[PDB]
RNA sequence: GUAAAUUUAACUGUUAGUCCAAAGAGGAACAGCUCUUUGGACACUAGGAAAAAACCUUGUAGAGAGAGUAAAAAAUUUAACA
RNA sequence: CUGAACUCCUCACACCCAAUUGGACCAAUCUAUCACCCUAUAGAAGAACUAAUGUUAGUAUAAGUAACAUGAAAACAUUCUC
RNA sequence: CUCUUACUUUUAACCAGUGAAAUUGACCUGCCCGUGAAGAGGCGGGCAUAACACAGCAAGACGAGAAGACCCUAUGGAGCUUU
RNA sequence: CUCGAUGUUGGAUCAGGACAUCCCGAUGGUGCAGCCGCUAUUAAAGGUUCGUUUGUUCAACGAUUAAAGUCCUACGUGAUCUGAGUUCAGACCGGAGUAAUCCAGGUCGGUUUCUAUCUACUUUCAAAUUCCUCCCUGUACGAAAGGACAAGAGAAAUAAGGCCUACUUCACAAAGCGCCUUCCCCCGUAAAUGAUAUCAUCUCAACUUAGUAUUAUACCCACACCCACCCAAGAACAGGGUUUGU
């Protein structure tokens, strides 16, 4: 009935014989599902006008600055797909809702500390945990045998995503830094009163409605940034290069997708479909695609002529 | 109230007055004084009214007892059991007779409020009803919106 | 603001008696295999740490003596030696420390 | 929001916390095992160790003899810093101290830390053991440990 | 068939189901119509549920009311029928469902100008 | 919305009472009866 | 047709009034306003008018797992033209 | 058709108005005489408390809340910090 | 101040010990509209609704506190002034 | 209703609501050429400035703006604050009175308590409004003067939501003065075809178009390792990591 940990019995010599060997299948399994390929793949349709295929999940790595030709500064963030997989595929009709599902993991975790029901379901899938699994709509022609891994070239330069993420925790917060509240004067008499809400609702009402802005906890929230340039892209050490700021912390685990902004609808005509397959490929991508306009670290410098 | 109080359905002992009407009083005892203004009507009661209460209730043992006592009583016991003390103190003489022959004449059950004013075994002779007492049947007990021979 | 009604013992029992005002069971507690005592798992064992601080309290009070005034501490290693003990090949040039007890099995010479 | 403070706040403040933090790390120098509140011993232990470091770059570096001028509030711990604690850690590279949680203070139920520089001449503290190997668990293990060793030979 | 609910008169366009999700600038009013259009139950639901007791029993009642929009009713569901109610409305015919026999049992009541056009 | 200013049934301004159907047969009812009265007084 | 009335004897409390209908006065043919007058109701019960002192029905007191009633529900939909 | 404490039905009947007024009973206490497991007839009177921001005492509620306290290590010798 | 921000101490929050005060008819103590001694958690019509802590907030409980000090009244007082 | 108390102006803070609309949208009429206007219908999503004197709400004035709307909410809101004014006890001036003392007068000064028991509420998870610039164009219009609309492009402000590469306050981090993202709709009328009424008639006639969204999709979605440790998670609790438990 006590609780107990892994190694809370183990001997001082299985300690690192049992994390070897845990280490090793992990690292085995992972690269058992390098050739999706050559197992079975699903039909890979051709995509059509309407067609949503599956995101990514990545890691926030930090903010860097690139320079477009015309001389603008841009400053964009490194979204490292770190151990992204299928995990599995549920139908239309058995999601119950309007489009197909396809979920995806990121980031492989220590089994030790996953729940048991979690633990075999990644036994059958072959696999070891990940950290973060996300659910995407899709539609049927975009379907994914599970185990299949994903790669950044599956974003190229140039097309815009949208990427969700927790907050920052910022915790229990006032009005001013939750809500910027103006607060009240520092002097002029001002009695213990400086970052009071001041009035919450009026008399006549005698209540205060739902949804009053009041302190609470702040942060720690799911957010989306829309259309987000994807400027530009590492192939070797998958690392997705984004406009702007993307939400949360760095090295938190990002859902990237592709942009759902009106503007963006059907720019995947060119996009690989369903996603890319690197062994499929027939002429390995370059090391780093970029966009048209980036100034590439080696270029010449800007000449305005 | 009801709801501060028990209650009971009306009922008889041994199904009383279907083959035959038994008294349900058994047992009479008083406790008169030979002293005392209290017990005044109730030495009244004993020198002519018992002998004579005696005569028509055969079934009836009375055990009077006279003994120093303040406040006189008469503890009625019933066939099923029950025990009932009523206190006779500073009663006339008509008023104990009717106190005596209202004893007489109950059943010894509980003096609870009765849920019915009425009890039946056998509430129903032609069926008690049930949903599907007034629907008619249907050819093949077919349901509504059932495919007979797919 | 004051209580504008008294609460019922009612309320406060449900206030007083709430899972989250209770006394935790703890799961974390065992035997002390040296001593038998009872222990936390992720805490020295009381009896045993207190028997080890008995002891270290008298070899200090012995290096006090030795001592003899603030500001003295030496520039030399130290050893302890219990009774029937004589130093060793690596306890020479040590300043030693004579307890007058036997060595105890808990203590092992190093 | 204190993302990141690595330090606590203790004391009276600033120079207070250090004031506090020196007068432990100089008691731990003379007694080499000392006991006080947990998270006290658990910030302090960072400057035990890097006293060390400092201890062993030796009496002639006049940036060390401040340093442990400063921290060392009685200087006959100097000469120990220098000629004693530090010698005796010259072949390792970090791991000086070993901080152990005790139950905790009968006064106050604090919780409590004691700290020890290792290779002290003290009575051993009651150090947590793991499971012998001669266990059921641990003697499976060796089973597979051993099978997985001969296949890989083969 | 609760898709197929007919209203009299102009009710389609006049009647409102107004709600408030509570927040301010949460009353919303929609006519039965556009009610209509987004829950094909929820008329039936809300005409049920204003005619049954105002108490406690009330929603348990309503989880004995199984609304379908369309014919299709849950085979577990057909099993367990027992009996089926009247239609309280008679569906008036149109013209084109006429026999013939009805049209010629109907007399003509004028004679029109043989030199009109109609 | 829809008040009635002040008490309900006092005053200037009040609830309107509108005469049932029944409210109008209880009265013709009893009208009746009181034509009948008249007659039996007559004589 | 009814059963009260006056007188004798001995006393207390009430003497800060509300709405409704009606006849008027003041105000502004305002007031849930103010002032008199005739009547009613209220300040006592029950039913009704949605909740309801003043509107309507109805009063004399208990029990009943009977019955006949009183007052008692709001109706209405519209512009052609020589 | 439904629908009162109106009316009828079986049995019973002093048993639904503030101030005020008339009347019938009565708890406990003491005294006279009875009674003698707690009474009777009378004579008396500090003769009856859901309410006076009542008086005294007990214990609740607010509440285990507001608030309050001991510089550090150590051999308890001593030393250190301020 | 535009327009606020960061850090330290106090308080704070949690653990341990000790342990008050005003307040309190009873409470099994929702929202909207309507009603009403005229501004309803308690009435009517609707809607909402398993139970139970901790931390915040100050719109309401015509919140607590002081038998309103303003105003009027009492054949109620007192101070001062005076033809 | 309230005097065994329902705290009295203006401001600060945060605002909820009505539409009889100040700006932005859509329309009919015009003594509407155009640009500006006037007037009415429809529209309450969004917005509706900063200063000088004054205690002021107002008012006047300065500079702007697409516009600086009108009202209700205990003339919203003092158990959130402010106390210049009004309206106690002191004092002066003018005036009244024999005096005490007084006057809608002016003037200087003058203590704003509460530890939250109950109700309510404490992340409405996420579609944005507006000005200006270039261009259309010196075009349509007009005697001339003057001078647009629609589409197209760019750049800003505000609002909402995030972030730390640089800059700045700063320095394992939190911040703005910095940077990044931001997507539907408005129903007033204007037109055909065509009856009652064989023309015509946009129709509370049957009907046809401008003309409409099941507002869209998006977000969220597994769970007895858990004693202990760490944490960009956090008041506690919870949460993430430990394959980083000498
Ligand atoms: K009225
Ligand atoms: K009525
Ligand atoms: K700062
Ligand atoms: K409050
Ligand atoms: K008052
Ligand atoms: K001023
Ligand atoms: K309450
Ligand atoms: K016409
Ligand atoms: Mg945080
Ligand atoms: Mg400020
Ligand atoms: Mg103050
Ligand atoms: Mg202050
Ligand atoms: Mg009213
Ligand atoms: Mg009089
Ligand atoms: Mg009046
Ligand atoms: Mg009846
Ligand atoms: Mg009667
Ligand atoms: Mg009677
Ligand atoms: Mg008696
Ligand atoms: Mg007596
Ligand atoms: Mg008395
Ligand atoms: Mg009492
Ligand atoms: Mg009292
Ligand atoms: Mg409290
Ligand atoms: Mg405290
Ligand atoms: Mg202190
Ligand atoms: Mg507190
Ligand atoms: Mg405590
Ligand atoms: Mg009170
Ligand atoms: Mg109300
Ligand atoms: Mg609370
Ligand atoms: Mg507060
Ligand atoms: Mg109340
Ligand atoms: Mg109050
Ligand atoms: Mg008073
Ligand atoms: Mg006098
Ligand atoms: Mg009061
Ligand atoms: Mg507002
Ligand atoms: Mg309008
Ligand atoms: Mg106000
Ligand atoms: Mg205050
Ligand atoms: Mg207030
Ligand atoms: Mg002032
Ligand atoms: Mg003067
Ligand atoms: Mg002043
Ligand atoms: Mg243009
Ligand atoms: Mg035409
Ligand atoms: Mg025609
Ligand atoms: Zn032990």
């Amino acid at each position: 009935k006590s609780g107990t940990w892994w190694d809370e019995h183990l001997s001082e010599e299985n300690v690192p014989f049992i994390k070897q060997l845990v280490s090793d299948e992990d690292k085995a399994q992972l690269a058992s599902k390098l050739c999706p390929l050559k197992d079975e793949p699903w039909p890979i349709h051709p995509w059509e006008p309407g067609s949503f295929r599956v995101g990514l999940i990545a890691l926030k790595l930090g903010m860097m600055p690139l320079w477009t030709k015309d001389g603008q500064k841009h400053v964009v963030t490194l979204l490292q797909v770190q151990d992204c997989h299928v995990l599995k595929y549920t139908s239309k009709e058995n999601c119950n809702g309007k489009m197909a599902t396809l979920s995806v993991g990121g980031k492989t975790v220590s089994r030790f500390r996953k729940a048991t029901s979690i633990l075999e379901f990644y036994r059958e899938l072959g696999l070891p945990p990940k950290q973060t699994v996300k659910i995407f709509n899709i539609t049927d022609n975009a379907a994914i045998k599970p185990g299949t891994p994903l790669y950044a070239a599956h974003f190229r330069p140039g097309q815009y995503v949208d990427v969700t993420a927790k907050t920052i925790g910022k915790g229990f917060q006032g009005v001013m830094k939750r809500w910027g509240f103006k607060g009240q004067p520092a002097t002029h008499g001002q009695t213990k009163t400086h970052r009071r809400p001041g009035a919450v609702a009026t008399g006549d009402i005698g209540r205060v409605w739902p949804g009053t802005k009041m302190p609470g906890k702040m942060g720690n929230i799911y957010r989306t940034e829309y259309g987000l340039k994807v400027w530009r892209i590492n192939t070797k050490h998958n690392i997705i290069y984004v406009n702007g700021s993307v939400p949360g912390h760095k090295n938190c685990l990002v859902k990237v997708k592709d942009s759902k902004l009106p503007a963006y609808k059907d720019l995947g005509k060119n996009l690989p479909f369903p996603t890319y397959f690197p062994d499929g490929d027939e002429e390995e991508l370059p090391e780093d695609l970029y966009d048209e306009n980036v100034c590439q670290p080696g270029a010449p410098s800007i000449t305005f002529a | 109230t009801a709801r501060g109080t028990p209650s009971r359905f009306l009922a008889s002992v041994l199904h009383n007055g279907l083959g035959r009407y038994v008294q349900q009083l058994q047992r009479l005892s008083f406790s008169v004084s030979r002293d005392g203004a209290s017990s005044r009507g109730a030495r009244e009661f004993v020198e002519r009214e018992v002998i004579d209460f005696a005569r028509r209730n055969p079934g009836v043992v009375i055990y009077v007892n006279s003994r120093p006592c303040c406040v006189p009583r008469v503890v009625a016991e019933y066939l099923n059991g029950a025990v009932r003390e009523e206190s006779i103190h500073c009663k006339s003489v008509e008023e104990i007779s009717t106190l005596v022959q209202k004893l007489a004449d109950q059943s010894g059950l509980d003096v609870i409020r009765i849920r019915k004013p009425f009890h039946t075994d056998n509430p129903s002779i032609q069926g008690q009803w049930h949903p599907f007492t007034n629907k008619p049947t249907t050819f093949r007990g077919l349901r509504p919106r059932e495919v007979q021979d797919p | 603001a004051a209580p504008k009604n008294r609460r019922t013992i009612e309320v406060n029992r449900c206030r007083r008696r709430n899972p989250q005002k209770l006394i935790k069971v703890k799961n974390n507690i065992d035997v002390c295999p040296e001593c038998g005592h009872l222990k936390q798992k992720h805490v020295l064992c009381a009896y045993c740490y207190e028997k080890v601080c008995k002891e270290t309290a008298e070899i200090r009070r012995q290096i006090g003596k030795q001592e003899g005034g603030p500001f003295k501490a030496p520039t030399i290693e130290t050893v302890v030696l219990y009774t029937g003990e004589t130093p060793s090949e690596q306890d020479q040039g040590k300043r030693i420390i004579e307890r007058d007890r036997k060595r105890p099995s808990w203590f092992t010479q190093n | 929001i204190s993302h990141g403070r690595v330090f606590r706040r203790m004391g009276l403040g600033p120079e207070s916390r250090i004031h506090l933090l020196r007068n432990l790390l100089t008691g731990l120098v003379r007694h080499e095992r000392i006991e006080a509140p947990w998270a006290r011993v658990d910030e302090m232990r960072g400057y035990a160790e890097k006293l060390i470091d400092y201890g062993k770059l030796g009496d002639t570096n006049e940036r060390a003899m401040r340093m442990a001028d400063f921290w060392l509030t009685e200087k006959d711990l100097i000469p120990k810093l220098f000629q004693v604690l530090a010698p005796r850690y010259k072949d390792q590279t970090g791991g000086y101290t070993r901080m152990l949680q005790i139950p905790n203070r009968s006064l106050d139920r604090a919780k409590m830390a004691v700290i020890e520089y290792k290779g002290n001449c003290l009575p051993p503290l009651p150090l947590p053991r793991r499971d012998s190997h001669l266990t059921l668990l641990n003697q499976l293990l060796q089973g597979l440990r051993q099978d997985l060793r001969q296949s890989q030979e083969a | 068939n609760t898709r197929h609910i007919a209203f009299s008169g102009n009710k389609w366009e006049q009647k409102v189901y107004s709600s408030h999700t509570g927040y301010p600038g949460g009353f919303r009013q929609v006519t039965a119509a556009q009610l209509h259009l987004r829950d094909p139950v929820a008329i039936v639901k809300l005409a049920i549920y204003g005619m049954l007791p105002k108490n406690l029993h009330r929603r348990t009642m309503m989880e004995r009311l199984h609304l379908f929009p369309d014919e299709y009713i849950p085979e577990d569901i057909l099993k367990n029928l027992v009996e089926e109610l009247p239609q309280p409305r008679k569906i008036p015919k149109r013209l084109d469902e006429y026999t013939q026999e009805e049209i010629d049992a109907f007399p003509r009541l004028w004679t029109p100008p043989e030199d009109y056009r109609l | 919305r829809g008040r009635i200013p002040g008490r309900q049934w006092i005053g200037k301004h009040r609830r309107p009472r509108f005469v049932s159907l029944r409210a109008k047969q209880n009265m013709i009812r009893r009208l009746e009866i009181e034509a009948e009265n008249h007659y039996w007084l007559s004589m």
